[PDB]
RNA sequence: CCAUAGGUUAAUGAGGCGAACCGGGGGAACUGAAACAUCUAAGUACCCCGAGGAAAAGAAAUCAACCGAGAUUCCCCCAG
RNA sequence: UUUUGUAUAAUGGGUCAGCGACUUAUAUUCUGUAGCAAGGUUAACCGAAUAGGGGAGCCGAAGGGAAACCGAGUCUUAACU
RNA sequence: AGGACCGAACCGACUAAUGUUGAAAAAUUAGCGGAUGACUUGUGGCUGGGGGUGAAAGGCCAAUCAAACCGGGAGAUAGCU
RNA sequence: GUUUAUUAAAAACACAGCACUGUGCAAACACGAAAGUGGACGUAUACGGUGUGACGCCUGCCCGGUGCCGGAAGGUUAAUU
RNA sequence: AAUUCCUUGUCGGGUAAGUUCCGACCUGCACGAAUGGCGUAAUGAUGGCCAGGCUGUCUCCACCCGAGACUCAGUGAAAUUGAACUCGCUGUGAAGAUGCAGUGUACCCGCGGCAAGACGGAAAGACCCCGUGAACCUUUACUAUAGCUUGACACUGAACAU
RNA sequence: CUUUAAUGUUUGAUGUUCUAACGUUGACCCGUAAUCCGGGUUGCGGACAGUGUCUGGUGGGUAGUUUGACUGGGGCGGUCU
RNA sequence: GCUUGACUGCGAGCGUGACGGCGCGAGCAGGUGCGAAAGCAGGUCAUAGUGAUCCGGUGGUUCUGAAUGGAAGGGCCAUC
């Protein structure tokens, strides 16, 4: 239970940091996101067939 | 709802007997010409995935 | 970048070729020489032809 | 309105394209016309609205064929 | 300005030193130019990258009338 | 000129209202894509027409695959 | 509260009381725990109905390869020590 | 005779003071301009929001205008506080 | 004369006049998916648009660029076949 | 010059002294002929400059008449406000101290006044910057599109001549 | 095969003349107590005009947007591998 | 002087990168060249001379071929 006061340690902040994408309500990169280059998964070149 | 998988990456990455996820190589498409023989060659097999990537291709194929 | 790539195909009809590179200002007649062709696994001769 | 009587064409809504696929609304009219046909049985001139196609099928039915559907529809030639 | 320019540094310099033992075909060392002459069991790549032709200690020595540096592998 | 249009009566019927659900006619943008045009949002919001207690759909010019199934609708899988 | 840093002459609050912010659904992974175990478990639905029925399916015990295929091997290659 | 002159009503709003928690969310006091005209006013009517209207300032369109107000999309979005 | 109602009344806007240009009347143009209406129950001594802005003396040179107007032989060129 | 940067250009007039004004000069940074040029009577709550009259505008303020301000009675707000037992100086210090250090001064508390400070009050700064913010507007930015325009086909036929 | 002279054919290119589609915001009659509309008569125009689909050109008339960052603030300059 | 090793399939073991990747490599197999041979040759004294993916093009390929036989298309290899 965060944000319930100093001695449960996880209070005022809930975990999520110092004003992040993290701490924004709703806030967060999609999957695969890696900070504005085209991911991994679109560097490589698609392969193969499904038989 | 279900998860939907991301596309993209389940047409590039299949699992391994380990947990793995194997793709080919990079750099291979349509300078390489000019790139020497033994280099093409390396490019040829099939690659492992790295360690630092796995988190982020895991997040993309949920159902395999 | 004014050289241009050119291929060199097979003489026997295999249908594989190797890709290099030729200066059109010189040299105008046609590239052989004896190279190792995979599909018959022996060193044949490879004649210049156009990248298409 | 932009109705046949014939035929019942009535005006129908698309995309305009173009080389960028742009989709912007539309509307498709029918090639409709004013028309005096000549009807035989009462050796008169009735004016109907008809489309281009429509005018093709009258041939083809029989001017007095059509305006019988018509009196069953009540369209009020 | 019109400077500023640099390119990655490619780590050149001495990967396995003198008496550790090496697998054949390791590079014992990178440069540019030949600082180190290749000896005994030892071979030297296109880029003058020298490299382990046997497994044995590395050793450096200094012979010849130019007073240059060998690196050679002595295989037990 | 017959006719026809038109006109006058007489019979029936319809008018409007009402929550959602239903069918059809039209139909966004914000937003997402870390911008933004294709795309997404979404045939959603909204407008219009019509009907019922349900509506709509419906009795193969359907699927299968060389074996067969046998209208439509709805549910769980198939399957992210 | 925000900061490298605030007695700071940086923000917030006249005071009290009440209210006021990490939830919910589904899916997925990991940990813990319980059951069964090379098996585990049912969903819709049926059902006097939290039982029972329903194993339709799902995951696992076999993988390699783009695939056809082969299989404790398999792919690569003409072939691999 | 006159978009003539001086000057009340009427209409305008140039200067200054006061007022600035106002007597008044734009006014008062003392002066000022027009004052038979492209004047002014009453009562009705018409033009509706990417539209109106504008002797044109981006002015005005119910104390709101470089795109009115009301409801809906809508808990828009907000890498910011 | 008009203007920023509510910090700007001006040298700004308008203005008569002047010039260019469009427009032959089912006029151009404008408002309207359209019908229609305004223009106008008017007809080039008319109407619309543009710039200039009483009056006086005057308004010179450039058609290369960009527009507009005229030409249509040739070059190029869509749907269609 | 409603245009001139250098610039208060130079000369003349006006003044005791004139970066403004007026007259000329031309060296027009960077005027110019209907995006009009130059003149122009009349007009102007028009701009600048000068003179006469006139005056508390001023030298330099004085007095007086009223309405407040002050006192009493009645009614009775507001913005603001972490809490205060709320001094000066010098130094220090989120770098301009009522609150820290040192030191000095100061009996407790009103009332009428003045505003130097409390980085006083008002309003999540309008300037500056930032956000892969918003909106309007411009154009030979991009992509479209209404409209306009071209041709083919359809509505749409006959005959003849080349 | 070339050169092709003529020959029918099949498509077009104009030009001329018709009316019967179509137009008539020409006249007249009726619906009709009616400057709408419709019908009738007639004249004029006429396979045009006009409209539909497709298509080329034009199109800030109207939309949706873009218009980089680093940087002893930013812009300008410079830079980006 | 003679030549095409500016070879094909591979690669023990290393280097350098967060990663994508980049670099070095004896040796092995098949075929070569130069040497009488030992041997050397998987481009150039080395370190710059470069561009991912998607989409599309070209050649090859018993990989696939949505009832079946083909084919289209896709896949793989070479390559733009
Ligand atoms: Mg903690
Ligand atoms: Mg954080
Ligand atoms: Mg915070
Ligand atoms: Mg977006
Ligand atoms: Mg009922
Ligand atoms: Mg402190
Ligand atoms: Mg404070
Ligand atoms: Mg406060
Ligand atoms: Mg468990
Ligand atoms: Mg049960
Ligand atoms: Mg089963
Ligand atoms: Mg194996
Ligand atoms: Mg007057
Ligand atoms: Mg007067
Ligand atoms: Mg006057
Ligand atoms: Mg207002
Ligand atoms: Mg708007
Ligand atoms: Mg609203
Ligand atoms: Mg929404
Ligand atoms: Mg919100
Ligand atoms: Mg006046
Ligand atoms: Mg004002
Ligand atoms: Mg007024
Ligand atoms: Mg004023
Ligand atoms: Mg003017
Ligand atoms: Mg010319
Ligand atoms: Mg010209
Ligand atoms: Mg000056
Ligand atoms: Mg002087
Ligand atoms: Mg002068
Ligand atoms: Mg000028
Ligand atoms: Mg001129
Ligand atoms: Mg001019
Ligand atoms: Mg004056
Ligand atoms: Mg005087
Ligand atoms: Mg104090
Ligand atoms: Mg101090
Ligand atoms: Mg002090
Ligand atoms: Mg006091
Ligand atoms: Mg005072
Ligand atoms: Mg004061
Ligand atoms: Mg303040
Ligand atoms: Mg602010
Ligand atoms: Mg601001
Ligand atoms: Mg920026
Ligand atoms: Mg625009
Ligand atoms: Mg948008
Ligand atoms: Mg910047
Ligand atoms: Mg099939």
């Amino acid at each position: 239970r965060l944000g319930r006061g100093i001695g449960s340690g996880l209070g005022k902040t809930g975990g999520r940091g110092h004003k992040g994408q993290k701490s924004r309500s709703g806030g967060g990169v999609r999957r695969g996101f890696e900070g504005g280059q085209m991911p991994l998964y679109r560097r490589l070149p698609k392969f193969g067939f499904t038989s | 709802p279900k998860i939907k998988t991301v596309r993209g990456a389940a047409k590039r990455f299949k699992k391994t007997g380990k947990g793995g996820f194997k793709h080919k190589h990079a750099n291979l498409r349509h300078i390489l010409t000019k790139k020497a023989t033994k280099r093409k060659r390396h490019l040829r097999p099939k690659a492992m995935v790295s360690k630092g990537d796995l988190g982020l291709v895991i997040a993309c194929l949920p159902y395999a | 970048g004014i050289r241009e790539k050119i291929k060199l195909v097979s003489s026997a009809g295999t249908g594989h070729f190797y890709t290099t590179t030729k200066n059109k200002r010189t040299k105008p007649e046609k590239l052989e020489l004896k190279k190792f062709d995979p599909v018959v696994r022996q060193h044949v001769i490879y004649k210049e032809a156009k990248i298409k | 309105s932009r109705v046949c009587q014939v035929t019942g064409k009535r005006p129908v809504t698309g995309n305009n394209r173009s080389h960028a696929l742009n989709a912007t609304k539309r509307r498709f009219l029918p090639n409709l016309h004013s028309h005096r046909f000549w009807v035989e049985s009462e050796k008169r001139f009735v004016t109907l609205r008809v489309s281009a196609k429509g005018m093709r099928v009258i041939d083809k039915k029989g001017i007095d064929t059509v305006l019988a559907e018509l009196r069953a529809r009540g369209e009020k030639y | 300005t019109r400077n500023g320019r640099d390119s990655e540094a490619k780590r050149l310099g001495v990967k396995r030193f003198g008496g550790e033992s090496v697998l054949a075909g390791s590079i014992i060392v990178r440069q540019r130019g030949t600082k180190f002459h290749a000896g005994a069991n030892v071979g030297c790549g296109r880029d003058h990258t020298l490299f382990a032709k046997a497994d044995g200690k590395v050793k450096f020595e200094v012979k010849g009338p130019k007073n240059r540096k060998f690196i050679s592998i002595e295989a037990e």
